[PDB]
């Protein structure tokens, strides 16, 4: 019964377009909680579950002004950035940054994370013990000693092992009804016939949470999930998951291959039969 | 770390006066206090970077510039009594690190006085006690200075001016009853009539009994 | 957001152990400091803790306790030297404000054998 | 840099039956860069009632992002999503299939 | 509740 909090964060330069896009999202497994946009109106923290809206004065008000330190932040690098590269004034580039922490079980802390990419890519990623850093490349470098010497590493570790534990397990509790459910998927199968010798078969997850979820096509013991089409997990739009995966089985086989569905709502491992 | 100049100023209402400070620790957010008595350090205004500018706590009657990112000056239009106090700067580093750790800097002491008639410099007299009476306003530095080399092993003055100000200095009668060393209590005296800032002293030599 | 601090003129014998008690309000304060004041001085830094539990460093103790809001400094084998006014200040991020009480007074009082 | 096209998907929110509410939804995922345009249609014309969520991205940096509008199904009817992103040559065009 | 200490890269 783990759980995790994380915070996403993405910066747009527009060319001979004024200031960058700014956005940040945060998330409490699957479900989001706050967002921050610079083309909203408010141009505060806003919250996005019902649970996070009595929290407060303070709460909000402190939220805001550390969103927009990010935002400056991340607005001055995304020029520095294109400094350390030698790019043109005419294109236009990505930051994205992700911080955040897991829990275990016991609601106490396991993993921690802070990672930061440029264009697509990874640039820079503080590693598993909290106190040391990855560079990308001979640029990212200079990110790093320059962290190194503001001791930002000292500061995350703090935060990722504490306050953001801390935290979550404060939500984990506010949003007891809606986080620390769990909702087995609805599963189903369905067969298209292309003619007379050729099959499809369609294993169907639906309406599950969280999102984490293994679907196996599997003949008695045969491998033929190596074979089969599978869809990204998306969502319903009121909470909950889809997700589904099939193969092209030539008529007569398909009654000996059965489906494996994998979810936290289901005690043991489901295995549908057609 | 943070400088701040002048450290002690007396003004008459109305003079404007302007209070320098400095930071040479790449920081982006700098801020003025004023701690009187009553209710320990105020906010004045703040500043998390150049050209940015706000009001704190009590902003009333002081204004405030940011040019570059070194300097953070606060500064007076028109002085009034009641900006009688301890004024300090201090810094933290902002986006520019990780360390959350706010530096103070220095402090200068400030006076106002609406019909000038005061400032008068005090009168030192040594007893070992010392005397510095009658000064105004409590802008005082004293130490105690024996064969032209200041000490500070038995030296222990009053922590704030009485203004009136005392001090001791005790020494066993071996070196005092040696006829050949003189001490001298000095008091620097910070002014403006001509109570211009002085050094006003106080002298005994070791007597023979 | 508010700092409430322990008391009025705490005193205590050279050698003696000298507690002090910080509260503040902001739950969502992410780091914590302790000056030092020297009368006639500007406050001085003398700790800063930024996890909760307790930080031993030098003769200077700190504790602080997240779920009560609550920060510590427990001077050990005092000297009349650490006689000044300590300082309590609490912040929540690198744009905050800092916030500090309204500072508890200590004196180290010498054992004199006789009078 | 790096350049990814959008993966889309066009389903409801519910088993479609005909005259009932449902959601209709249009899931593109994994395109990079961030900057993509859509649009959810019926029988060929724009759907203005259409509400899209907070940017956000996988762990492999590409974003994703939901649109949707309330709607009953018909017979009839004809339901597609429009994308367009710097990847794709021409507006991608995806046909909703009950069966999905 | 968000980091409080970003710096510039
Ligand atoms: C953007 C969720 Hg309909
Ligand atoms: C592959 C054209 Hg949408």
């Amino acid at each position: 019964g783990s759980h995790s909090m994380r915070y996403f964060f993405t910066s747009v330069s527009r060319p001979g377009r004024g200031e960058p896009r700014f956005i940040a999202v945060g998330y409490v497994d699957d479900t989001q909680f706050v967002r921050f946009d610079s083309d909203a109106a408010s141009q505060r923290m806003e919250p996005r579950a019902p649970w996070i809206e009595q929290e407060g004065p303070e709460y909000w008000d402190g939220e805001t002004r550390k969103v927009k330190a990010h935002s400056q932040t991340h607005r001055v690098d995304l020029g520095t950035l294109r400094g350390y590269y030698n790019q043109s004034e005419a294109g236009s580039h990505t930051v994205q940054r992700m911080y955040g922490c897991d829990v275990g079980s016991d609601w106490r802390f396991l993993r921690g994370y802070h990672q930061y990419a440029y264009d697509g890519k990874d640039y820079i990623a503080l590693k598993e013990d909290l106190r040391s850093w990855t560079a990308a490349d001979m640029a990212a470098q200079t990110t790093k000693h320059k962290w190194e010497a503001a001791h930002v590493a000292e500061q995350l570790r703090a935060y990722l092992e504490g306050t953001c534990v801390e935290w979550l397990r404060r939500y984990l509790e506010n949003g007891k009804e809606t986080l620390q459910r769990t909702d087995a998927p609805k599963t189903h199968m369905t067969h298209h016939a292309v003619s007379d010798h050729e099959a499809t078969l369609r294993c169907w997850a639906l309406s599950f949470y969280p999102a984490e979820i293994t679907l196996t096509w599997q003949r008695d013991g045969e491998d033929q999930t190596q074979d089969t089409e599978l869809v990204e997990t998306r969502p319903a739009g009121d909470g909950t998951f889809q997700k589904w995966a099939a193969v092209v089985v030539p008529s007569g086989q398909e009654q000996r291959y059965t489906c494996h569905v994998q979810h936290e709502g289901l005690p043991k491992p489901l295995t549908l039969r057609w | 770390g943070v400088t701040q100049t002048p450290k002690f100023q007396v003004l008459k209402t109305g003079q404007s006066m302007t209070l320098q400070c400095a930071q040479d620790m790449n920081h982006e957010y700098m801020s003025w206090y004023r701690q009187d008595p009553g209710m320990g350090l105020r906010l004045i205004h703040y500043s998390v970077g150049a050209g940015i500018t706000d009001q704190g706590e009590v902003p009333n009657g002081y204004n405030v510039s940011r040019s570059t990112t070194e300097d953070f000056p606060l500064r007076l239009l028109s002085a009034a009594p009641s900006q009688t106090s301890v004024y300090f700067c201090a810094s933290r580093p902002g986006l520019a690190g990780g360390r959350p750790e706010q530096y103070f800097g220095p402090g200068t002491r400030l006076t106002v006085t609406e019909d000038l008639k005061n400032v008068f410099p005090p009168e030192v007299a040594v007893f070992l006690v010392c005397l510095a009476t009658g000064f105004y306003p409590d802008h005082v530095e004293l130490s105690w200075w024996v064969n032209g080399k200041e000490v500070h092993s038995g030296v222990s003055t009053d922590p704030q001016p009485l203004y009136a100000l005392s001090s001791r200095l005790r020494v066993s009668a071996t070196f005092w009853q040696n006829p050949r060393n003189h001490f001298r209590c000095q008091v620097q005296f910070y002014g403006l009539a001509k109570p211009v800032t002085q050094i006003v002293s106080a002298e005994a030599w070791g007597r023979a009994d | 957001k508010e700092v409430e601090q322990n008391s009025g003129p705490l005193s205590v014998p050279e050698g003696a152990i000298a507690s002090l008690n910080c509260t503040y309000s902001d739950r969502g304060s992410q780091s914590f400091f302790w000056y030092r004041q020297y009368s006639g001085k500007s406050p001085e830094l003398i700790m800063s803790i930024y996890s909760n539990g307790d930080k031993e460093d030098g003769r200077f103790t700190a504790q602080l306790n997240k779920a009560s809001q609550y920060v510590s400094l427990l001077i050990r084998d005092s000297q009349p030297s650490d006689s000044a006014t300590y300082l309590c200040a609490v912040t929540t991020d690198s744009w905050g404000k800092l916030q500090f009480g309204a500072g508890t007074q200590v004196v180290v009082t010498p054992d004199i054998q006789n009078p | 840099m790096i350049q990814r096209t959008p993966k889309i998907q066009v389903y409801s929110r519910h088993p479609a039956e005909n005259g009932k509410s449902n959601f209709l939804n249009c899931y593109v995922s994994g395109f990079h860069p961030s900057d993509i345009e859509v649009d959810l249609l019926k029988n060929g014309e724009r759907i203005e009632k259409v509400e899209h969520s907070d940017l956000s991205f996988s762990k492999d940096w590409s974003f994703y992002l939901l649109y949707c509008t309330e709607f009953t199904p018909t017979e009839k009817d004809e339901y597609a999503c429009r994308v367009n992103h710097v990847t794709l040559s021409q507006p991608c065009i995806v046909k909703w299939d009950r069966d999905m | 509740l968000l980091f409080g200490y970003p710096v510039y890269v």
